[PDB]
């Protein structure tokens, strides 16, 4: 039997170190049958983490050997930020089943027949009605508080899968999922309606073929992304209970306590009925037992291709659901326009829809009983196959990423185009076919006329079957425009996105049920496009001085009201479509069109309010190296020092890896047991390298033991034996030991990241295209870009000179309110910005915005600190590119990025310089020259090396373009020997970081013409 | 062989010239030259092809058809183009000197670099099999002057030593041979080894700050100042002109190119930019 | 016996933005390949060659007629052969030098592989040491006003070539070749020009090896398709696949076809040569036989110079 | 430490006077578990000389032959015929890497004498007559793995794949 | 009958006597046709044991050393510690192959024992320390050819092409 993993989950509940020596299971339960241990919850404890194989192997058993009344909290990277858990605690004693009573305020609603909803409703509430009791998020181990009890009551039961099923007889197998080409799907596209909804469709179409997985096995089954503040689990878990049927009184319980901590906005799940962000990565990865669920029971068959098939087949499957649900509505909808074109072309085409414009990969490890026990016990080297066996998918991954299998490979083209077999819609294209001017990789199927006579023109087709339909026509498709049938299935998903919930519920519903659901409720959903991000100010400059500086417009419907219900989720269109100005109105139609412009141009003047700039700015993120810290090495740590490549005899680093492992995890401890480490871990050079340095210190362990003594035998000859073995396979190979602990961990910390830049971006007049655990891509006018970067760079190592929608971002950790949760500051994070014109085509923009990034992270080393010295790094760069004006700013100047507490103002730091420049040379109080003069001082700056020559240099070139003299403005010293060593490569990049603080504001100063 | 013949010819640029390529901001001009692959000036073929297209439809309004057939149709897209041009390559800029004690004193000279020539003998031996076009005296002296790669050569043997272009001091030594004067100016060449060379090539070139003026106040406008290069007057690009066997290409390269002297050449007429003067390399050289 | 083909200066390789590895503020709508379709090759000696008689509906049976069965194309700089290479989306223009441990490299350590290809691509890779991408945007003119037309403002990134290049193909009548000396031909796109020069040479002729280097791309026949992907990592070691058109015939004034295709410089594990003469009905194997014949399924073994076709 | 040494497979029986050894101790490196031979070795550069078996040093960098490593070492009277090195583990470019490695081993190999009197040069052949491998693995592989028939259910899966996945040079000289 | 052998071409001092007979008939193989050296062979599987540094065979063709062809012998006191071999010219591979050559040559590499007491941790070795080539000019270059200081003059490059195209292994040992 499986799904009792609540006690597997709450093996111990967060009143641990509540429980643990002092300062207040000692409560099982009140609600489900007894907690059963034998070795059950015991490997679910021991194998879950290293915390009790880090520290000895029997003191996290008895968490009494070496305790003490206060209690540290450490970050999993670096344990050096600390938090105290103090005195308050879980609510008293005397009212502890008061909780359990908010346990039980909506776990009686629905029969109780069935787990795979009693287990799972609450594991996404767990965690939040426990932070409204306000429990200040203790750790796990207290000998060792570098997990978080949640974390940890989570990992266990990730892995309790396998202990099931080597609870059957034996099996287990780690199942990765990742869809093959993304960054290519979305540079397809032509407004960013057809960006948005190509991410959306990447997010979507993945979360599709996990739900099957959550209602076969439950979730924490899924290791990547964390079901924990994912915007998607909760929408589907939200419409699976709405759909089951309960007042929305009955649901109220969980719609508020969402709504507070995720989704922070006012337009939400529930008025676009749609999750406005998608987050899903494209790849994730499961964690998967040898049980198959087909009804009442959890059998079992011993090979793997019950999943590796099983899973493509589910992939298309949820693509079929899509193409037929758009078919349905398509013929529900040829009454208005627009639609009638959709169904005459899924009917002209239907076999090409039949296969997906993506891909996706599978690969499926497994693990038995052979050397993960002997008879009931582990053995040496059993703590030591999961990272194993997670090192064996990633392997098996990038190997087959050596191949790429673009989707249109599948396609079976072959006599459709060889001969007049393809079906042509407007012009039976002269040359055979034409190329869609989206993809231009697939034979296109509407052919716009471009423009001689559009009205007529397409009436003259027989594609406008009346005079009516031409306006929802020639709406959704610009002139000239020529679309395959996949773009035509985005163009159409962009008309409107509400379909996309066939997708969500993993074929919960029916289709025609979701489909006659939502052709009941009827509204106008809108996406930005870039003329209108390129008008951010234009229309507050609007907004401020509504009809002050607006008579002539008072007609042109623009200065009008907004008529009938229009909403999107792009958030800055909930805080200003009330704002009397129609957000609705399409801006290359008035002044970003041709005809109209020269009058709104003297128009504009006697107002004296500017000429709109045509140029938005395409900001995207990357985690730098994330990939090493999930695999478990210090790449993270040390961006540039050491590369993956120098991993393969990482002998050569016995300098670095072997330090900054040691401090922290010589560290990581406290009280007591860290002296318990602090001795024993050189003792292997320093000592007789084997295991008796540590049986002379060993004795601090055992003078503790008589108060209330438990242990059966004191004679460790083994446990100083094995917390060398233990340090010995981690520093003669100086990698890390991963635990399913640290993956939740950081996918968890991932999630909070992005709840945290989700409130960030919308904080600027931003508009999210995908928010991802470590990466990110949206639009923002090009005044709000760099202090945007300043904050999103800091606020992902967790800093917060705000609190973004409620979440306290401190030093180190995101604290909701109570809930300290450790961020990723050595984790790195690149930034790639493209100030674009609005017409531009999106699919350049997007691909050399990728590929910046992409070889920028990959080929730019600057001169770093190291350990005090001078290193070079290779990545944390901030990359700009106007058009042939690239310009790059790092980001940390050392390594690890912050190794103090107080480190957490290094990073960013030169943007806080380009922000107090580009302050005042607009304020009157610096020339405009600062920037053209620069090209005289420039040569003898780079060629100095005596910092206060470069210092006085730099003040000559300050002071003699100031518009008063007084103007005192200074750049740190440290900003002035740093080298920009890029090599070999066609593109242009100063090789001195103050020329590229000038070019910088080059771009962004010339994002305005 | 569907290309039966090729005239090489010369192109001297008679004002200066402007054959204009994508405005952009990275190269702090506003408005550059065609560089080609090297940063050398280069006049594309479709450029050379399209204005001299023009300049003999305005000029011979007869053979409207045979133009149209050697050099294709804008109306019936249908039938190909029997006559091509390959992109005109830069071959000697001018450049002006500051001799050092050296014999016949001479305020300007032609410069050439190495890669310039060998895209030239790439042309010429390329074209060189085709039975019609002999000319091995042109591609003896490029070959001769390729031989001493590596050495700041002069085809005149006195100077022994200048400064080019006010700012590049060359240590000059003659082809240990006469070599007559390939292109007949009675100014020396000059061939550079090519770092320097393209030194000297990019200085060579103009750049002009220009602006826009209100006609009432007489004060710039806002937004109304940019730059652009243009290259010299005196500058000699090498290009060949590619035909086919047909008749109307009989007719066209002998009476057509007969007359072909001066062509109006890219941008910028009304500033006067881009007269040209093509020399046939079949009477020179 | 090989054919040396010289562009006397920037090439333009229509491919319909098959790739997008490059960051260089272009937006220019047409970009081009690094070594042309085999059928470019053949299309262009079947102009040389053409005959106004031998008309038929089709353009591979007629083009076939033509020429003999010729074989993939590659780089020659300096004599120094130079062979593409692909890694998923990256090129790269590598000797037999950097080819002949490559196999070994394929299935070594995880951190082994990653060093070792990366220094392949990123190093070892001769391209743009050889190749500039060079964007032209033209504009048309109306007589009339003298100012642009409304509408016409074309752009394309051609191939110019830093050190003078040479394609290099292997012909196997000896006939023909007779008439492909010395011949200054069309190559290629917006009307650019190459010369042709034929040389007697040696190559060796279809070597038993695991591992092959895809010279050019090998068409899967659409039947396949399920069964060939489905199981990918049996034949592709690394390189990729695509649904590639084949070009564009002149006579009917049309495009060819669209087939999937293992693009060239793939690396493919000898398994696949037995895969396509499994799948191959005398129907279609008699169409891929002619596609062959052009010069489509051309691999080259990754330890010396020796060509073989996959069928034939 | 520990120890290994070499095995190669002809379609000829001049393997079976070997080896003094049946493993060297309880494990070894090429795993067979139900998908075939796995972890086979494979070096370049050497040519078969299959009667009276020996490894010629050729200088073709295709000229490849296949072969096995377990903990052995033969007849004390070799090592004066034969070569030897202690690899760092990784130096042994291996198909389908699945055994890990113990920060060293050491491996002798039965080498050829350079025969440098005649023009040698070999050529490729790959393996025949099923019942070569059929009693080789009883000949050789038995005498190093007794798990042979007694362990796995299809004997057939191996002859065929050890059939495909082997192919080798022989010198015929 | 025609010869040859190989030579490697070091930048650590080991070439003071290694050839007696070098030129002695009419031609060596690797020559340099006006642009640089030509037909630099490469071979794979070896390593060097640079202390009194001569070759020893590793076992992976990722450690490959590059070297040239003389014709002749060497002191003709040794091959009971060298590879002297012969093979008939089309299974070793040069690069810059020029033009059709005779089918069958010997090699005498310069051999040495392994010595299995430590591990060979190879290492790429590119030519730095432009001194040492511009040594070795006269430590293997001009003394092997009679043709510098006669036809070909450029000693500029064929340095410069060596300076990456001359690479190979070490042991750090
Ligand atoms: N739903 C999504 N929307 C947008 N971008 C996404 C989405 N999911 C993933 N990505 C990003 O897409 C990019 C692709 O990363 P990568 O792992 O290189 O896959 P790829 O670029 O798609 N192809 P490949 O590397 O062969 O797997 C990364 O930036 C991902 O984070
Ligand atoms: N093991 C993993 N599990 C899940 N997602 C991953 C994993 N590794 C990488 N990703 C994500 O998928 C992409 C991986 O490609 P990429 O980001 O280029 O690699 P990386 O491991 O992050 N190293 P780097 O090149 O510095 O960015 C990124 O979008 C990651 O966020
Ligand atoms: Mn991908
Ligand atoms: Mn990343
Ligand atoms: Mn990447
Ligand atoms: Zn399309």
């Amino acid at each position: 039997f499986l799904d009792y993993k609540i006690i597997a989950l709450l093996h111990d509940p967060p009143n641990k170190a509540w429980v643990i020596t002092g300062r207040a299971a000692k409560y099982i339960i009140n609600q489900l049958f007894g907690k059963n241990y034998s070795e059950k919850v015991d490997n679910a404890d021991k194998l879950a983490s290293s915390i009790d194989r880090y520290l000895g192997s029997i003191v996290y058993k008895e968490r009494s050997l070496f305790e003490n009344r206060s209690i540290f909290l450490k970050n999993i990277l670096l344990s050096n930020i600390q938090r105290d858990i103090g005195n308050l605690f879980p609510k008293d004693k005397s009212k502890l089943d008061n909780l359990i009573l908010e346990y039980k305020k909506l776990l009686n609603v629905i029969n109780k027949t069935n787990l795979i909803l009693k287990y799972q409703l609450f594991y996404l509430i767990y965690e939040l009605v426990w932070i409204d009791s306000k429990y200040e998020n203790t750790p796990s181990d207290t000998r060792n508080p570098t997990h978080t009890i949640f974390d940890h009551l989570y990992a266990t039961a990730a892995m309790m899968n396998w202990i099931l099923s080597l609870e059957k007889e034996a099996k287990g197998y780690l199942l990765g999922i990742d869809t093959i080409g993304v960054a290519d799907f979305i540079s397809k596209g032509r407004k960013t309606r057809d960006l948005w909804i190509s991410s959306y469709l990447v997010s979507a179409l993945l979360w599709y073929v996990i739900t099957w997985f959550i209602e076969e096995y439950g979730p924490d089954v899924i290791l990547f992304p964390s079901l924990r503040f994912n915007q998607f689990y909760a929408f589907y878990l939200l419409e699976k209970l709405r759909k089951e049927g309960v007042s929305e009184d009955v649901i109220d319980e969980i719609k508020e306590l969402i709504t507070k901590y995720i989704f922070n906005g006012d337009d939400l799940f529930e008025n676009l009925k749609i999750p406005p962000y998608p987050i899903i990565p494209g790849r994730i990865t499961l964690i998967l037992p040898g049980l198959i669920r087909e009804g009442e029971e959890y059998k079992k068959v011993q090979d793997d291709n019950c999943f590796i098939s099983k899973v493509k087949e589910r992939y298309n499957e949820g693509w079929r659901k899509l193409i037929e649900g758009l078919r349905c509505y398509s013929e529900r909808k040829r009454e208005d326009g627009f639609w009638n074109l959709v169904c005459r072309v899924l009917k002209l085409t239907e076999d090409l829809l039949q296969t997906t414009p993506l891909n996706i990969r599978v690969k499926q490890v497994s693990v038995t009983e052979d050397e993960i026990f002997n008879n009931n016990k582990l053995r040496s080297d059993s703590w030591k196959i999961y990272d194993n066996k997670y090192r064996q998918l990633v392997s098996e991954f990038k190997k087959s990423k050596l191949v790429k299998v673009t989707p249109e490979s599948r396609l079976k083209l072959f006599e459709l185009t060889k001969f007049d077999k393809l079906p042509q819609i407007g012009e039976k294209s002269k040359r055979g076919y034409e190329f869609c001017t989206s993809c231009g990789v697939l034979p296109a199927v509407v052919i716009m006329p471009k423009e001689d006579e559009l009205e007529k023109k397409l009436i003259d087709l027989g594609i406008a079957r009346d005079e009516k339909d031409v306006r929802s026509i020639k709406n959704m498709i610009s002139p000239g425009e020529r679309l395959c049938p996949w773009c035509l299935v985005k163009r159409a998903l962009g008309a409107e996105p509400r379909l996309m919930r066939i997708l969500l519920l993993g074929d919960l519903y029916s289709v025609e049920k979701i489909v006659n659901e939502i052709v009941s409720r009827d509204v106008k959903i809108e996406i930005p496009s870039t003329s209108d991000i390129a008008s951010i100010k234009t229309f507050e400059e609007m907004i401020e001085k509504k009809n002050e500086i607006c008579e002539d417009l008072k007609e042109e419907e623009v200065c009008e009201k907004p008529s009938e219900s229009v909403l999107s989720m792009w958030q800055w269109f909930n805080k200003n479509y009330y704002n009397g100005i129609n957000l609705t109105i399409d801006p290359e139609e008035y002044w970003f069109s041709e005809k109209r412009r020269r009058y709104y141009f003297s128009v504009f003047r006697r107002h004296r309010i500017t000429f709109p700039s045509p140029y938005y700015a395409l900001v995207r993120a990357d985690s730098d190296y994330l990939g090493d810290l999930l695999e478990g090495k210090l790449t993270p740590y040390l961006a540039g020092i050491i590369d993956s490549g120098d991993y393969a005899n990482i002998s050569e680093k016995k300098e670095e890896v072997n330090k900054l492992l040691e401090e922290y995890l010589v560290n990581a401890g406290s009280g007591s047991i860290v002296d318990y480490v602090k001795t024993v871990l050189k003792c292997i050079r320093e000592n007789l390298n084997k295991c008796s340095c540590a049986e002379k210190i060993y004795s601090n362990e055992v003078a503790k033991v008589m108060f209330r003594v438990n242990v059966e035998k004191a004679n460790v000859e083994e446990e100083v034996k094995n917390s060398l073995e233990y340090f010995e396979t981690i520093l003669n190979e100086g990698r890390i030991i991963v635990t399913p602990a640290w993956h939740v961990s950081i996918s968890s910390a991932l999630n909070r990241g992005l709840l945290v830049e989700l409130e960030l971006v919308n904080k600027h007049k931003g508009f999210v295209i995908y928010a991802g655990g470590d990466d990110l891509l949206a639009m923002l006018p090009v005044d709000e870009v760099l202090d945007f970067i300043k904050e999103s760079r800091r606020a992902f190592a967790g800093f917060g000179t705000e609190k973004l929608g409620n979440m306290c971002l401190e030093n180190g950790f995101v604290r909701i309110n109570n809930a300290y949760y450790p961020s990723l500051p050595i984790v790195g994070r690149s930034y790639s910005v493209i100030i674009a014109h609005y017409a531009d085509p999106l699919f350049f923009v997007i691909n050399d915005s990728y590929n910046l990034l992409e070889e920028g992270k990959e080929i730019i080393r600057y001169r770093v600190m190291y350990n005090g010295e001078y290193k070079d790094a290779k990545k944390d760069v901030a990359i700009f590119r106007y058009q042939g004006l690239t310009s790059v700013i790092p980001l940390s100047l050392k390594r690890p990025i912050v190794s103090s507490v107080s480190d957490f103002n290094e990073i960013a730091s030169i943007i806080d310089v380009i922000l107090e420049l580009k302050k005042r040379i607009d304020e009157g109080r610096i020339s405009v020259s600062l920037l053209y003069d620069y090209e005289k001082y420039k040569h003898l700056i780079v060629a100095s090396d005596e910092k206060y020559l470069t210092e006085f240099l730099v003040k000559d070139w300050i002071k003699r373009n100031s518009l008063r003299k007084h103007v005192e403005f200074t750049i740190d010293e440290k900003l002035y020997g740093v080298r920009l060593t890029i090599e070999n490569y066609p593109i242009k990049i100063p090789n001195d970081l103050i020329s590229n603080i000038v070019y910088t504001l080059r771009i962004i100063y010339g994002g305005e013409k | 062989p569907y290309y039966a013949f090729a005239e090489p010819f010369f192109i001297h640029a008679i004002t200066h010239l402007h054959v204009g390529s994508g405005s952009s901001v990275e190269e702090e001009i506003a408005l550059p030259f065609q560089r080609d692959e090297l940063g050398y000036p280069t006049i594309y073929a479709s450029s050379l092809k399209g204005a001299i297209k023009s300049f003999l439809l305005k000029e011979f309004p007869d053979k409207r058809d045979v133009i149209y057939k050697v050099l294709g149709e804008d109306e019936n897209p249908e039938e190909a183009s029997l006559g091509t041009f390959l992109d005109a390559i830069l071959f000697a800029i001018p450049s002006r000197i500051i001799e050092i004690d050296s014999a016949k004193p001479y305020v300007w000279v032609y410069v050439t670099t190495y890669e310039l020539l060998k895209k030239v003998k790439l042309y010429l031996d390329s074209i060189s099999q085709l039975s019609n076009a002999s000319f091995s005296n042109l591609k003896n002296k490029i070959d001769t002057i390729l031989a001493k790669e590596g050495k700041n050569i002069t085809l005149d043997s006195d100077l022994k030593s200048a400064i080019l272009n006010e700012d590049f001091y060359v240590e000059l030594e003659a082809l240990n041979n006469k070599i007559p004067s390939i292109i007949n100016a009675g100014v020396p060449l000059l061939v550079l080894e090519d770092s320097i060379g393209r030194e000297v090539i990019n200085r060579s070139l103009i750049r002009v700050r220009r602006i826009r003026i209100d006609r009432d106040k007489k004060v710039v406008e806002t937004g109304g100042l940019w730059s652009e290069e243009y290259v010299p007057m005196k500058t000699i690009f090498f290009s060949v002109l590619l035909g086919k066997e047909s008749k109307e290409s009989a007719i066209f390269a002998s009476c057509i190119l007969r007359n072909l002297r001066y062509v109006i050449l890219g941008g910028k007429e009304t500033i006067g930019k881009g007269i040209v003067e093509l020399r046939w390399v079949k009477d020179v050289i | 016996k090989r054919v040396l083909i010289k562009p006397l200066e920037p090439l333009m390789f229509r491919s319909q933005g098959e790739f997008e590895p490059l960051i260089t503020g272009s937006h220019t709508a047409a970009q081009s390949l690094i070594i042309p379709r085999p059928s470019t090759i053949a299309g262009m000696l079947g102009y040389i060659l053409f005959n106004k008689s031998s008309g038929t509906g089709d353009w591979l049976s007629d083009l076939t007629n033509l020429l003999a069965t010729i074989y993939g194309t590659f780089i020659e700089t300096n004599g120094e052969y130079l062979f593409p290479l692909r890694m998923g989306n990256h090129l790269a223009l590598v000797d037999q030098q950097h080819l002949i441990n490559l196999p070994t490299l394929l299935e070594k350590e995880y951190e082994r592989r990653e060093k070792g290809i990366y220094e392949l691509f990123y190093d070892k890779n001769k391209l743009f040491q050889i190749i500039n991408h060079q964007d032209r945007i033209g504009i048309s003119i109306d007589k009339s006003t003298r100012t642009v037309k409304e509408h016409y403002l074309y752009s394309a990134r051609y191939l110019a070539f830093k050190k003078e290049v040479n394609y290099v193909i292997f012909i196997d009548n000896d006939a023909i070749s007779d008439k492909i000396n010395g011949k200054i031909v069309n190559f290629g796109g917006e009307n650019r020009i190459a010369k042709l020069e034929v040389d007697d040479y040696k190559v060796d002729t279809s070597i038993e090896e695991e591992y092959y280097l895809a010279l050019s791309p090998i068409l899967i026949p659409d039947e396949a398709l399920d069964n060939f992907l489905d199981n990918i990592s049996d034949y592709v070691a690394m390189g990729k696949v695509d649904k590639i058109s084949l070009g564009f015939d002149i006579a009917n004034t049309k495009r060819k076809e669209m087939l999937t295709a293992i693009l060239e410089g793939s690396i493919v594990k000898r398994s696949i040569i037995d895969f396509i003469k499994n799948e191959i009905k005398n129907d279609l194997r008699y169409r891929f036989s002619k596609y062959e014949k052009i010069g489509y399924n051309t691999l080259m073994s990754l330890c010396k110079l020796a060509l073989r076709k996959i069928l034939s | 430490s520990t120890q290994r040494e070499y095995v190669f497979i002809p379609i000829t029986n001049s393997i079976t006077i070997d080896v003094k050894i049946t493993i060297g101790g309880s494990d070894h490196i090429t795993n067979i578990d139900e998908r075939g031979i796995h972890n086979v070795l494979v070096i370049t550069g050497y040519a078969v000389d299959e009667k009276n078996g020996r490894l010629v040093p050729t200088l073709d960098p295709c000229d490849y032959v296949k072969g096995i490593l377990v903990a052995g070492t033969p007849q004390q009277a070799q090592s004066n015929d034969f070569l030897t090195l202690k690899l760092p583990a990784n130096k042994l470019y291996l198909i389908r890497k699945k055994g890990n490695i113990s920060d060293d081993l050491k491996i002798y190999i039965p080498y050829s004498s350079p025969d440098a009197r005649n023009s040698m040069k070999t050529k490729p052949v790959s393996i025949s007559d099923d019942t070569i491998v059929n009693n080789i693995i009883k000949e050789v592989f038995d005498k190093i793995y007794n798990i042979t028939q007694k362990e796995k259910v299809k004997i057939e899966k191996v002859k065929e794949d050890i059939k495909e996945l082997f192919s080798y040079y022989a010198l015929e000289q």
